[PDB]
RNA sequence: GACCUCAAAUCAGGUAGGACUACCCGCUGAACUUAAGCAUAUCAAUAAGCGGAGGAAAAGAAACCAACAGGGAUUGCCUCAGUAGCGGCGAGUGAAGCGGCAAAAGCUCAAAUUUGAAAUCUGGCGUCUUUGGCGUCCGAGUUGUAAUUUGAAGAAGGUAUCU
RNA sequence: GUGUAAAGUUCCUUCGACGAGUCGAGUUGUUUGGGAAUGCAGCUCUAAGUGGGUGGUAAAUUCCAUCUAAAGCUAAAUAUUG
RNA sequence: CCAUCGACCGAUCCUGAUGUGUUCGGAUGGAUUUGAGUAAGAGCAUAGCUGUUGGGACCCGAAAGAUGGUGAACUAUGCCUG
RNA sequence: AAGACCCUGUUGAGCUUGACUCUAGUUUGACAUUGUGAAAAGAC
């Protein structure tokens, strides 16, 4: 059962296994097929968009935090300060988040330009409008047309300011009020009421 | 307006009021059938809570239902395995009381729809519940559009699928990480977990 | 059983080298003689043609 | 035989314990002597 | 492909390469990692010392993202400069005008100080950095700036 | 707010700060002039239960940690054994004036 | 003469049952087997048994995830990860958050005095332009049927002219 | 068009009802990766109103964060030896 | 590439500077100790033979164990009518 | 007729018991079902 110098292996294959395999034969089938869908429903709704606009919104995680991507929607603070009503918004390819909510400025900034942006460039029809001005828009690719974009890390040149304190004892004096926080603040308090 | 007065009164079930109450209603409730037709809902605002209307086609029915545990049905106690299995008493259940009201009840009343249920009353031997029903092909039903909805074949025998408010909580099917086996059904769940994928380019 | 391996994966480098260099066989008339091909009669390889 | 009986075989014909079987014992003990406050002859006044 | 099987050889040779005595049967010794405290003993111990029992204290719900912070040495620092002005960088970097470089940006979480730098003024921003590389960067006339 | 660095108290990077209207739906807990009238009447009508009967008689002869020792047992967490005592000394309070 | 509760009718009109098995929602529930023995464990929250659906079902618009510069209904794929953890800590077993992608869609009641007017609804009858409209008469309904609100709010008084 | 009507947007004032033998606790059995107890169920006890739940080591003390249960509907991406 | 004496990083034992939330900090120098480390990267991917583990697992073979059904036309025993 | 005797196998089964580990049943207590009075002892 064990035997030569080898690596000992976890193979879970205990239960029966094979009345529960999935061989993804169609793959390019499925491929073909939702190509398809995404064509049939473009060509139902065109010239409007089959995108809603999205937020840009910051990842979680501390591993994620350097990255921005698309979030959900946009809060009920950012369409307020475009002027765009939560109920109208989705009738003109917006999109609406009443979960996600805007506690620092940068992120609040980034999706009211995004929403200024593609108020912009958007026409909304109505019945005076004509056939000839509605064929004369070609169905725009919304998450193209308005991508998300990481901020550019800092680059380029600048003039060098040493502090004094080195960044290291920095980061050991921080851990260190971090960790002797709670009990430095407890002999502080019995200290005073002793006197 | 009354409702919210019969609200909290029907919080203190320990006051002499409600203890009195309680007493005749249970003797009441347990001197006839052990499923009979309600003429009307004995909570009427616990009843509106749980999508009540006094409309025609709106169905009261109580029942009461042994209390207790599930004694396994083996003859003589008699397993016939290994020891982890040989338990008879002190077994239970996986659903609640209501939910085997909610069915028998929906098993007597076939032409009907379970809406929901809610508990009434409580000795050593019965728990007793009254459930709401809905029937499908009342006009008064089929044309209300809040309604409406129960009409749809899917919605066939829903208590005996687990699919009332008593059966989702037996299921397990809520939110977050205290549920992460039984969020999306235990046996979806498992399967998904347990079934080997295979791709035509195998990485 | 329907599980076994069918398709192959190649890296898409390699694949890229084998493209060009049978592009590359394509010009050389003792290959294309040894493949088969009636090419006895064509001045020159490769044999462009105009785009009419 | 022993399958029928808690009497049942040997290689004489015994009992092989006590017939007297508490009163306590369940379905398939109680043959013999159920319970009994005491055996053998009666004598003198009861 | 079966054809290059030592299958193939086997054919009319009657143990398939199983020996006469030994007699290739089903699970001489047990399944799996059977045995491994018996008679399997002496190959966990000589190969796979450690297996058996606890070392360490249990983390209930452990999140991996939180460990997150992948190093970079000084050796390899100057790759995350923009590779068409390296060199340019290299000449006209001084005290008043020195590249930047966001390592956090570039996917790292700490500044560890394996190797030389070029004799070149740097400002290295970073989450983490440990003591001897900071001391390399400021001794080129660099400078570690703390970012979160 | 933060302080701008991977370590010690208050970590993290520094944002611009914004303020952020409350939602609606933190203020659940609230209570308002419907339901504290409706409370009143419901509990001159229904009156108290025999645990909280029983849980005034332990307070007026001075047994608090004796009442909250019961308290605990009856409702289940020392969180709600303790407001539940001192809803019964108010209980009491008012019987007297 | 009402009412409440409870009955009967070959009363007027409806409704349920049974079938099929690949997938679906539950209940109930083994042992062979592995552990080189074996009882916990494993096989397996599997087979068999029972109840209930559809073209999908179920789930679903947070009593969520997180601990970040925060994400934002549900579902699936890839990854996380054979990892954290569980385990005669043996044999074995084993998820989740983040990240990329497929697809994206949101909402409804209860709790509120219409109170200057039950404004609501099934049925019968007549009629028409009949998946229904109109008129009328019983009946249901105040132990609450409509309109109005659902927490992202929202209501009652004002408001600015707008749209 | 029965539009002195229905709706939306902005500002100001006062308010803002929000689901109970349920939540929660103990215990028993079962189950889970969930470990001084993951879900489920039985029995006993049984709430509150800035309250309640969660925050993966039991407890008390003080904070913080985050949602808003015990009522309900809903296409698509997913499954498919019929 | 090999033998050997060192140097560097982490764990362990000692030492203990300027300083101090006076209990923290840890400069500096040592130690027959310890690591699946460093000391001018070698890996990632596809394929092939052989070898390994879980799978029906080279092929055929138990005595057994479990779940759900079908039989008193033979025969055992009671009852009813001849 | 792949010994039915004998031995071996970490292969069984029928049977037994003061084997190991359990179990139907039964018995004993507590809590609930569960209310209304009075008296005598005890307790704060
Ligand atoms: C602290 N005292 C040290 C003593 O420990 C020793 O140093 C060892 C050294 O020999 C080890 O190094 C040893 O082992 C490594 C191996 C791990 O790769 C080899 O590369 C190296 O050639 C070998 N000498 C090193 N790994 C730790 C030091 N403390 O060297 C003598 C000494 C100075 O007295
Ligand atoms: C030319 N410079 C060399 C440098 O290349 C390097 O040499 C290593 C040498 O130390 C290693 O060898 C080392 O490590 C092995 C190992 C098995 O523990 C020890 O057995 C050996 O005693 C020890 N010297 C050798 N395996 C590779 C060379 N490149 O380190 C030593 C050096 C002199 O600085
Ligand atoms: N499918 C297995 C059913 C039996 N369940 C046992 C697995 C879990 C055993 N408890 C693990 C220890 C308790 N945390």
């Amino acid at each position: 059962a064990i035997s030569k110098n080898l690596p000992l292996l976890n193979n879970h294959f205990r239960k029966h296994w094979q009345e529960r395999v999935r061989v993804h034969f169609d793959q390019a089938g499925k491929k073909a097929s939702r190509r398809q869908s995404r064509l049939r429903k473009a060509a139902k709704i065109a010239p409007r968009p089959i995108d809603a606009l999205r937020p840009v919104v910051r990842a979680p995680t501390v591993k994620y935090n350097r990255k921005v991507r698309a979030g959900r929607g946009f809060t009920l603070a950012e369409l307020k300060a475009v002027g765009i009503a939560p109920k109208y918004a989705r009738t003109i390819g917006i999109s609406v988040d009443h979960r996600r909510q805007n506690k620092s400025q940068e992120t609040f900034d980034a999706n009211v330009a995004r929403l200024q942006e593609y108020k912009s460039k958007l026409v909304i029809f109505d019945k005076k409008t004509k056939a000839s001005e509605v064929a004369s828009f070609e169905q725009v690719d919304v998450s193209a047309t308005f991508p998300v974009e990481q901020p550019a890390p800092e680059s380029g040149l600048r003039a060098v300011e040493v502090p004094e304190q080195t960044a290291y004892r920095t980061l050991r004096l921080a851990r260190n009020e971090k960790k002797y926080k709670g009990i430095r603040e407890k002999r502080a308090k019995e200290k005073a009421e002793a006197e | 307006g009354a409702y919210k007065y019969l609200e909290e009164l029907q919080r203190k079930k320990q006051s002499d009021v409600m203890r009195f109450l309680y007493r005749v209603r249970c003797w009441e409730y347990r001197q006839k059938n052990v499923i009979h037709r309600a003429s009307r809902p004995s909570r009427p605002d616990k009843a509106r809570r749980l999508g009540y209307k006094a409309k025609q086609g709106f169905v009261i029915y109580r029942i009461r239902v042994r209390r207790g545990g599930r004694k396994r049905p083996v003859p003589k106690g008699a397993t016939y395995g290994k020891p982890t299995n040989q338990g008879v008493n002190q077994l239970k259940y996986q659903k609640s009381l209501r939910s085997t009201a909610e069915e028998r009840v929906g098993r007597r009343a076939s032409n009907l729809r379970v809406l929901n249920s809610y508990w009434v009353n409580q000795d050593s031997t019965y728990k007793y519940f009254e459930v709401i029903l809905v029937d499908p092909s009342h006009k008064a039903i089929r044309r209300d559009a809040r309604y409406n909805w129960i009409v749809n074949p899917v919605h066939k025998h829903r208590e005996a699928r687990g699919l009332t408010s008593a059966g989702k909580k037996s299921r397990g099917i809520n939110k977050g990480h205290l549920f992460n086996k039984t969020k999306a059904g235990r046996r979806h769940t498992w399967k998904k977990h347990n079934t080997l994928s295979l791709w035509r380019y195998r990485s | 059983k329907t599980w076994r391996r069918w398709n192959v994966k190649v890296n898409h480098n390699e694949k890229r080298y084998a493209t060009a260099s049978a592009i590359a066989a394509s010009a050389v008339t003792s290959l294309v003689l040894a493949r088969g091909h009636r090419v006895e009669q064509v001045k020159e390889l490769p044999l462009v043609v105009s785009n009419e | 035989n022993p399958v029928d009986h808690p009497h049942g075989g040997g290689n004489h014909q015994h009992i092989g314990k006590a017939s007297t079987i508490s009163r306590g014992a369940v379905s398939g003990q109680k043959a013999g002597l159920i319970a009994a406050r005491r055996t053998g002859l009666l004598r003198g006044t009861q | 492909p079966t054809r290059l099987t030592k299958t193939r050889k086997h054919r009319g040779n009657v143990s398939a390469g199983k020996g006469r005595i030994g007699k290739h049967r089903k699970h001489p010794g047990g399944r799996g990692k059977a045995g491994g405290q018996h008679h399997h003993r002496t190959n966990l111990d000589k190969y796979h010392p450690g297996y058996f029992g606890k070392v360490g204290m249990r983390y209930f719900h452990k999140q991996q993202n939180h460990f997150w912070r992948p190093e970079i040495n000084l050796d390899k620092l100057w790759t995350l400069v923009d590779s068409e002005k390296k060199d340019e960088y290299l000449s006209k970097s001084s005290a008043s005008a020195a590249p930047v470089i966001d390592t956090l940006a570039h996917g790292y979480g700490k500044v560890l100080g394996k190797g030389r730098l070029p004799e070149v003024p740097v400002i290295v921003k970073a989450r983490f950095v440990s003591k001897l590389a900071e001391e390399k960067i400021r001794a080129v006339g660099g400078v570690v700036e703390l970012v979160a | 707010a933060k302080s701008g660095i991977a370590a010690g108290v208050n970590k993290g990077r520094k944002t611009t700060a914004k303020e952020v209207a409350p939602k609606i739906s933190y203020r659940k807990g609230a209570s308002s002039q419907r339901t504290v009238f409706v409370r009143s009447i419901v509990k001159e009508v229904a009156g108290l239960a025999p645990y909280e009967r029983r849980l005034i008689e332990l307070i007026r002869n001075a047994g608090e940690k004796r009442a909250k020792k019961l308290a605990k047992k009856r409702l289940g967490t020392h969180k709600r054994a303790l407001r539940k005592v001192e809803e019964m000394t108010q209980v009491i309070a008012e019987s007297r004036r």
